[PDB]
């Protein structure tokens, strides 16, 4: 805004229209408090000096108002946030919890003694060794919300959305998180068979969302058209699709499966579970390049392999 | 004076009879032999001595026994002494896990005194009551085992290759002898290549169960300990899965929870997590007959045709939330975990639909009026109290009108229409915010976004007192204002007009 | 044995989260594969409908 | 064991609406007036004495 | 003791217009954007009930808590204010500033306009 | 009265206790009265406050 | 979590249980100095001028409690003395002037002037001419009437408070005489002060005792408690030269009639009102230690009572002591009535 | 130690056994979840649609094996049709529920029995650490159907006292009749 | 009326040799 | 205020869903506590979103 005005005021330039887009849109994904005020501002300094109004500049301000209400919803929460922070370190140091801590109540009004004196039903306790008993205990016995972190974001957000602050919490906690940074990330997007699958027929898992045994997706028994056969037939012309798209080069050759190696050649698995090839590429270097391995028929790496450039490359 | 004895897979808790058969050849067996068979243990099969024997053993050498240790040692030197080439340096986890593999791949199927270990057919007794010693928890693992490994590969091969391994199953002479005979047969046989797409396959569907199993309990942590903090559209913006499928994995962990322990599940998580999907998709369906969907709620102009309704549409959805949960501002108001358990259980449906955009409450507070004074007295205080609730609605010129309607139900309207509702005990009330609504048109959509707090107002919303002096509203001009101001107060002072003369104190003569 | 042969032949199970139509659509962002069913039904309806 | 329905994340599998689960409560008149019955006078001694002068 | 503009075709149009249930919210954004307010006491306390509100709170109503306290100078509720804006990332603008550097200069607080000036 | 009773799912029934949201109504109770207390041969009243709650 | 329905058990345990919920959190805060006043004034009837030590006797003579038992100081059942007039016999009279401002307030529909409540207050002083002498001009008693007026409005400051309190202030110091008080601005300092501390708890203001401290009225520190006692403003000189005329006349002999109790013997129970609603934990503890100091004691809870409920809501106030109120019938509904009206006034 | 629901099942679809579950699935409104067990699990699933299309106020699961309604109800209620059927699933069975008693649980037996088959009952269930209760019924269905059945429990005080307002869900006339066999 | 399938099928599948193809199946997977 | 409708453009709408087969053409009901049965009835134009 300073660079803006001095262009402006000083300069006397008139800015163009990229640069009135860019101070729309960075006052859009700004998530403070009057971002659009100031927007709908540019956008009236658009309109009274002759600049151009697309309407891809209107949906793209609603596509990037719409994506922004995240960081809006996260700045406004970041308030309530410390307002619950600074209540705790009150109600902390004056003692009211340790007042609430004592269940008079539950004390005189006991669980199996109701307000009149008679006897009444008490559901059983579950097991300790479940997965819920240990979720409340690990509710009441781990440490509170507000003494996770101390200080708040950079630009107006709560802590934890980076993965350091995410680990740090996580250790407050108490658990030992099995995925430190993002690379050790499933990342569902990055498949090409499975949402194939998923689109024509159905789900291939079925039991992968199964509460008590009644939302899997699976063939009938009976037979015919929904029977299991033509399911496997039909999503074995899916799996020849994407092997005809391997063959073509437009998808990576894959790697050696225990089924594929199970029905080759017997010396063919001999030279495979020898030299450790993963890809049939590996094994195609292990028969054309003899000399590269070791003594034990080990594959010998990459790096280790260097091809004859011949001199008609310094024409 | 009983101790219940603990029930594992090394002595299987003992079943009915009644029990339904898994495997089909089963299902269809005759009864007498059903009841030839002997109830024995486990390992009395030939497959279970034989898995007892050469695979359970070895993964019980694991532990921190002698004989552990012993028979870790010359099995080294047994595969040492085989070939010193291939296996020169590795671990006891390692030789146990390669002598495993080769014994699991040279398991047949032939009788049990020619040298084989067992039989097909007690291979599949072995499955059909190794399949009913299970609970539905062992059967989704059946079934996630299924999915795992075994759906890839059946997604893969043929028909003709799985009569190949049906024929290797039985491993029969005669069988084979004539399945060799057939040139399509021999000729369809799947190629290694084509094959080579079951580990890919495998592996996406053991990254979808990574995703599930674990990368869920930790986003449930994550939720469940600071929502405030970590929001699902956090979640699903940092880890980067999807928003959907991240609130169908704190679904499926709080029910696998619940249903795993005996426990009956709280409904209200899917009503919220699922608030804006609740209202939209669920609805009761009848049978014989197709729905449709939608696509807008009422036929409006669109916001792109002027420049005042895009700014206005712009100011609201800078004033709305994108997603709201159960800790936010517009559901500050549940004070009570009472109050929590009755708007998100079993009338959420209700509550939602009382008034279209979110407010600070759910409805209007309950007032009750006076009754007028019935000049015969006790001969007809009975009368008013009666069986039912009578509901009296007001209408007229001025009243009835639903383009007004919001006006019509203001309490702070002069001229609000009447409701009165005459109880069973003769107490006349007011009626409730959905009673008033009731008399109208029916108002079937939500606002889940807009949250008037958060309403700009310092920059270009300022409403100035010199628009509403436009109207030049004065006193001298029009005496409606002052005439509702007398009506108003009380008329107390005319009794005591003659008891400038002001209204003094009544000064005392016994104390003076 | 009145209550026997009266099943239910007149609900049916309730719609899922995130369930499709009866015609294929669903609430996407994208609705271009989507279409309206208001040209289908017939013009003039003798009273009120439900929705 | 399963529980009921397809969709078993549901309380209610064919999702009625909320206030057919409503209770009615209920009152009788005799709980608000009571009826009383007079003895019979000396005008109308008996019931078919009643029934002749009506 | 009354709300200046009570409704009835004063509010915009965008949020609805009078939602009765939010009368206490149009009433409150008045008496924090006030111009005609000069009691410094007064907008300090009338921001904590804005934050007990939820009412959002844009450059604009900090502007007017720190235009407040340059007549009287009170020079410790301005940096309370900065401090503030800094925690939320409310990012203050140049009149705004202007008012706090003018609470610290005529208290005769030289090394905090110093720092203050630094910071912007 | 139940809604798979087809006489009382047709859309044209008297026998719930609204119009359009739902058929039939589950499980309400009425009471009805008993006038033969005045058969009895002593039948008396005995008015006494409520001490129960 | 729910349970069988067993024993008949009651879906509401009020009225007004759940119309509470439907109201905002200014909007329980503006019905909390109405009904925490109601509740508190009630509660403390049955002991109204018993002494500390007969308060002390009343919890000693029952020491059988069961847990479900209240403490026997709140709602005694011990039996009163002159044992009342009519409607007097549930709340002091010092209530009835209250629950009159409060009908005008709700029909009013906002601000009103004073000239609508002056026949309804000298129509009760002179059915009950007893009372009227006891509490006519005293610091407690003005205080307590005077209480209710920052629902009208409770954004506005303390300028615009005390300029629309002045006209209700004068009337319940003025008498129909010549000898009208000790001081008049003396009663009118130290009520602006507590006005300034209900205003505070309306806003949800934090430290709501301290910053009322800041902007009191100027020789009002006797009021506040010791350690808030140096943030209060002093007397001004101009102020201090008055005080040298009320000694120029040296009249002792000739005390006015109004107040009955001394002005000075007021501020110690209106301090320890304010030290006893600061460290309350919750509605019910508060006013059980305000009944514990005695003396003017329906008084000392309708304080306490009004300044507890401004701050925790009326979702805060026990339920059954709610329903255990005479009048709580009319005045829950006037209590609605003055918080719906006080955001839209029909006037303006 | 969860603040959860009561685990309420009933045993048996016979003449009686499903309008003993049709008011306990009425007349409980969220405060129990309902478990309905058969030996044909399609009668189950009959009992639980005409429940669920009539308009039941809590949620139910049906079950067909005698070892999970072991294992998740806190209450057992049978109502069969003879003594050999109720033997069976009380005693005889492998997985039966006496037998298989979890530390805690009430069985209460409306399928009116033998004395010694009671007091075998009583006996094992007190050596499992349970309680049982034999409440033997008397009424019709149509009197079922409206709440007014007859009950004569015998067993412990406090558990029946307890089992008051499960049994007053379908049975007005219930009297204690004093120790196990009595009723 | 209809009768929800328990999916027996599932069960046929297991009857096949894949320890022979898959080197191991049916224990952990490495 | 005399532009637009309502401000919205997030209504998600909550009613029953429209039925497409089989279409009925008329919906005539004999009500009891309908108070609106005489806008209810006649002719209308089905035309909208849906
Ligand atoms: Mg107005």
């Amino acid at each position: 805004e300073k660079l803006f005005q001095e262009m402006i005021l000083k300069k006397d330039l008139s800015p163009s229209r990229r640069t009135y887009h860019c101070m729309i849109f960075m006052h859009l994904s700004s998530g403070e408090e009057g971002g659009t005020a100031r927007a709908l501002r540019y956008l009236e300094a658009m309109e009274r000096a002759g600049i151009q109004v697309r309407p891809s500049l209107l949906k793209k301000i609603v596509r990037v108002n719409n994506a922004a209400g995240y960081k809006r919803d996260m700045k406004r929460r970041a308030r309530r946030i410390m307002q619950a922070r600074e209540e705790y370190l009150a109600r902390k140091e004056e003692g009211v919890s340790f007042g609430e801590g004592g269940k008079e109540g539950a004390s005189n009004q006991r669980a199996d003694v109701d307000a009149e004196g008679n006897s009444i039903l008490e559901p059983l306790a579950v097991s300790p060794t479940s997965t819920l008993a240990w979720w409340e205990k690990w509710k009441r016995e781990t440490v509170s919300k507000h003494e996770l972190f101390t200080e708040e974001g950079a630009d107006g957000t709560p802590k934890g959305e980076t993965f350091e602050e995410k680990n740090e919490a996580l250790r407050m906690m108490g658990i030992t998180s099995s995925f430190q940074t993002k690379d050790l990330v499933p990342q569902p997007d990055r498949q090409k068979l499975l949402p194939l699958i998923r689109r024509e027929e159905g789900e291939i898992a079925g039991s992968l969302w199964a509460m008590d045994g009644g939302e899997l997706s699976y063939p009938k028994d009976g037979g015919g058209p929904q029977g299991w056969g033509v399911r496997l037939w039909r999503e074995r012309q899916l799996v020849k699709r994407e092997y005809q798209k391997v063959l073509d080069g437009y998808r990576p050759v894959p790697q050696l499966s225990t089924l594929g190696n199970s029905v080759r050649t017997a010396g063919d698995q001999l030279d495979i579970e020898r030299s450790g090839a993963q890809t049939p590429g590996e094994l195609s270097d292990y028969r054309n390049f003899p000399d590269n391995r070791f003594d034990g028929g080990q594959l010998k790496p990459e790096s280790e392999a260097a091809p004859a450039v011949p001199f008609s490359a310094e024409l | 004076s009983f101790d219940a004895p603990q029930w594992d897979l090394w002595q299987s808790r003992p079943r009915s009879e009644d029990m339904d058969e898994a495997l089909q050849p089963f299902m269809d067996m005759p009864k007498s032999l059903k009841d030839r068979r002997y109830d024995i243990p486990w390992w009395a099969n030939p497959f279970g001595a034989w898995y007892l024997q050469n695979i359970l053993s070895l993964e019980l050498l694991k532990l921190k026994s002698k004989t552990n240790a012993e028979k870790i040692a010359t099995y080294r030197s047994y595969m040492r002494s085989l070939a010193s080439g291939k296996d020169n340096t590795m671990s006891d986890d390692d030789v146990i896990r390669n002598i495993i593999k080769e014994r699991w791949k040279t398991l047949e199927f032939g009788d049990r005194n020619a040298g084989y270990p067992c039989t097909f057919g007690d291979y599949i007794q072995f499955l059909n009551e190794w399949f009913k010693s299970l609970d539905e928890e062992g059967m989704q693992r059946l079934r996630e085992h299924f999915d795992r490994r075994i759906r890839p590969l059946l997604a893969v091969m043929s028909p003709v290759d799985i009569l190949w391994l049906e024929a290797l199953t039985q491993n029969s002479p005669h069988n084979k002898e004539q399945l060799q005979r057939k040139i399509a047969f021999q000729t369809s046989l799947g190629t290694p290549e084509f094959f080579d797409m079951s580990k890919r396959l495998r592996y996406e569907i053991n990254e979808d169960y990574k995703v599930r199993d674990e990368l869920g309990p930790e986003l449930f942590a994550l939720w469940s300990k600071a929502p405030e903090r970590w929001p699902p559209e956090r979640l699903s913006k940092m880890y980067g899965l999807d928003f959907t499928l991240v609130r169908k994995i704190l679904v499926w962990h709080h029910f696998k929870a619940c249903y795993d322990a005996c426990v009956e599940p709280d409904w209200s998580l899917p009503k919220r997590l699922f608030a804006l999907e609740w209202i939209r998709d669920v609805r009761a369906r009848k049978h014989g007959l197709f729905y449709g969907k939608m696509r807008f709620a009422e036929q409006k102009i669109t916001f792109y045709s002027d420049r005042f309704l895009f700014r206005d549409l712009v100011n609201r959805r800078e004033a709305s939330y994108a997603n709201v949960w159960e800790m936010d501002d517009p559901y500050r108001f549940l004070q009570t975990e009472q109050d929590y358990e009755d708007y998100w259980g079993d009338n959420y449906d209700v509550y939602r639909r009382m008034f279209p955009e979110m407010i600070g409450r759910t409805g209007e507070p309950v007032q009750q009026y006076g009754q007028m004074p019935i000049w015969a007295g006790p001969h007809r205080q009975h009368a008013n109290k009666s069986e039912h609730n009578w509901m009296f609605a007001e209408i007229g010129v001025n009243v009835g009108h639903e383009a007004l309607k919001k006006l019509e139900l203001d309490p702070t309207n002069e001229k609000r229409r009447r409701f009165v509702i005459r109880q069973p005990d003769g107490t006349l009330r007011s009626a409730k915010m959905s009673e008033m609504r009731a008399w109208y048109w029916k108002e079937e959509w939500a606002d889940f976004r807009f949250w008037a707090p958060q309403m700009e107002w310092g920059i270009e919303n300022t409403p100035s007192q010199e628009q509403y002096q436009e109207h030049v509203p004065d006193t001298t001009d029009a005496d409606f204002r002052k005439q509702r101001r007398i009506q108003s107060r009380p008329v107390k002072w005319f009794y005591e007009s003659h008891y400038e003369r002001e209204v003094r104190w009544p000064d005392v003569i016994n104390a003076a | 044995k009145v209550d026997s042969f009266h099943a239910n032949t007149q609900y049916q199970h309730a719609w899922p989260l995130l369930s499709h139509d009866d015609l294929g659509n669903s609430d996407q962002s994208n609705n271009t594969k989507n279409i309206m069913y208001s040209m289908y039904m017939p013009k003039r309806n003798k009273g009120t409908a439900p929705w | 064991d399963q529980t009921y329905g397809p969709h078993k994340s549901y309380k209610y599998t064919y999702m009625p609406d909320p206030r057919k689960l409503a209770p009615i409560e209920t009152t009788q008149r005799s709980e608000i007036v009571p009826q009383s019955i007079r003895p019979p006078t000396s005008y109308v001694p008996n019931h078919e004495t009643f029934l002749e002068r009506a | 003791m009354h709300p200046r503009l009570s409704g009835q075709g004063v509010f915009p149009r965008y949020g609805g217009g009078w939602m009765h249930q939010f009368g206490h919210v149009y009433a409150l954004q008045q008496e924090l954007l006030n111009a005609e307010a000069n009691n410094w006491f007064r907008a300090m306390e009338l921001w904590h009930t804005a934050r007990h509100e939820g009412v959002a709170m844009n450059v604009s109503h900090y502007t007017n808590i720190l235009r407040q306290c340059v007549p009287p100078t009170a020079w410790e509720a301005s940096l309370m204010v900065l401090k503030q804006m800094r925690r939320e990332n409310i990012r203050p603008d140049v009149v705004g500033v202007g008012c706090a550097l003018a609470a610290c200069a005529d208290a005769n607080r030289s090394e905090e306009v110093e720092k203050v000036f630094s910071c912007f | 009265w139940s809604p798979r009773d087809p006489s009382i799912f047709h859309e044209t029934s008297t026998r719930k206790f609204q119009d359009h949201l739902y058929e039939g109504e589950p499980l309400f109770m009425q009471l009805r009265q008993c006038p033969w207390r005045t058969q009895a041969k002593v039948s008396e009243r005995w008015e006494m406050d409520e001490v129960a709650i | 979590v729910a349970k069988l329905q067993h024993n008949s058990a009651p879906t509401t345990l009020n009225f007004y249980e759940k119309s509470f919920q439907q109201l905002s959190d200014v909007q329980q805060r503006q019905t909390g100095l109405l009904i925490g006043a109601a509740v508190g004034d009630a509660a403390a009837r049955a002991l109204d001028g018993y002494t500390a030590e007969e308060v002390a006797a009343v919890a000693a003579e029952s020491g059988s409690l069961q847990d479900e038992d209240e403490d026997p100081v709140v709602f005694a059942s011990v039996t009163p003395r002159e044992h009342k007039s009519g409607l007097l016999r549930h709340h002091s009279y010092t209530f009835y002037l209250f629950s009159q401002l409060l009908r005008v307030m709700a029909t009013s529909r906002g601000d009103f002037p004073v000239q609508y409540v002056k026949n309804e207050w000298v129509a009760t002083a002179r059915a009950h001419p007893d009372c009227f002498v006891r509490e006519h001009a005293s610091l407690l008693h003005v205080l307590c009437i005077t209480m209710q007026l920052p629902v009208i409005y409770p954004w506005a400051d303390d300028s615009t408070l005390r300029e629309y309190a002045s006209g209700f202030l004068e009337f319940l110091t003025e008498t129909p005489a010549e000898q009208a008080v000790a001081s008049r601005e003396d009663v009118y300092a130290y009520t602006n002060s507590v006005l300034g501390v209900a205003l505070r708890c309306l806003q949800s203001n934090p430290d709501p005792y301290r910053n009322a401290a800041f902007m009191a009225a100027p020789g009002t520190a006797h009021v506040f408690p010791d350690d808030l006692a140096l943030y209060c403003p002093p007397a001004l000189v101009g102020s201090s030269h008055s005080r040298t005329e009320e000694l120029s006349e040296t009249d002792s002999e000739t005390v006015p009639l109004f107040p009955a109790r001394l002005l000075e013997s007021d501020v110690r129970v209106v301090r320890e009102c304010l030290v006893v609603a600061r460290g309350a934990a919750s509605f019910a503890e508060g006013i059980k230690a305000a009944i514990h100091l005695g003396g003017p004691v329906c008084q000392r809870s309708l304080i306490v009572g009004a300044l507890l409920g401004a701050r925790m809501g009326v979702r805060r106030i026990p339920i059954s002591w709610l329903s255990a109120t005479y009048d709580h019938v009319p005045l829950v509904t006037l209590a609605l009535q003055v918080a719906q009206w006080s955001w839209n006034p029909p006037h303006h | 130690a969860i603040k959860r629901s009561l685990n309420v099942g009933v045993v048996g679809m016979g003449n009686m056994g499903v309008p003993i579950a049709r008011n306990l699935g009425f007349k409980a409104r969220s405060a129990m979840y309902l478990q309905i067990h058969s030996r044909a699990l399609s009668k189950a699933k009959r009992v639980c649609d005409d429940l669920s299309v009539d308009g039941a106020t809590c949620a139910m699961r049906i079950h067909d094996r005698y070892s999970t309604m072991t294992k998740w109800c806190d209450v057992i209620v049978l109502a069969l049709a003879d003594v050999k059927a109720s033997r069976h699933a009380l005693l005889e069975d492998n997985e039966s529920l006496i037998m298989n008693a979890r530390k805690g649980q009430i069985i209460v037996d409306h399928t009116t029995v033998d004395a010694e088959t009671s007091r075998e009952c009583a006996h094992e269930a007190a050596r499992r650490g349970a309680y049982f209760l034999d409440a033997p019924m008397s009424g019709s269905p149509r009197a079922c159907f409206n709440g007014q059945l007859l009950l004569m429990v015998g067993g412990d005080a406090e558990t029946f006292q307890k089992m008051l307002p499960i049994f007053h869900m379908y049975a007005d006339n219930v009297f204690h009749m004093g120790e196990s066999g009595s009723g | 009326l209809n009768e929800a399938e328990k999916h027996h099928d599932l069960h046929m599948f297991y009857t096949l040799a894949w320890w022979k193809l898959g080197e191991g199946i049916f224990g952990v997977d490495e | 205020y005399a532009r637009g409708q309502h401000p919205s453009y997030d209504m998600v709408y909550a009613g029953p869903m429209p039925e497409i087969f089989p279409m009925r053409r008329d919906f005539r009901k004999p009500t009891r506590w309908d108070f609106h049965d005489i806008e209810k009835q006649g002719k209308y134009r089905t035309s909208g979103p849906y």
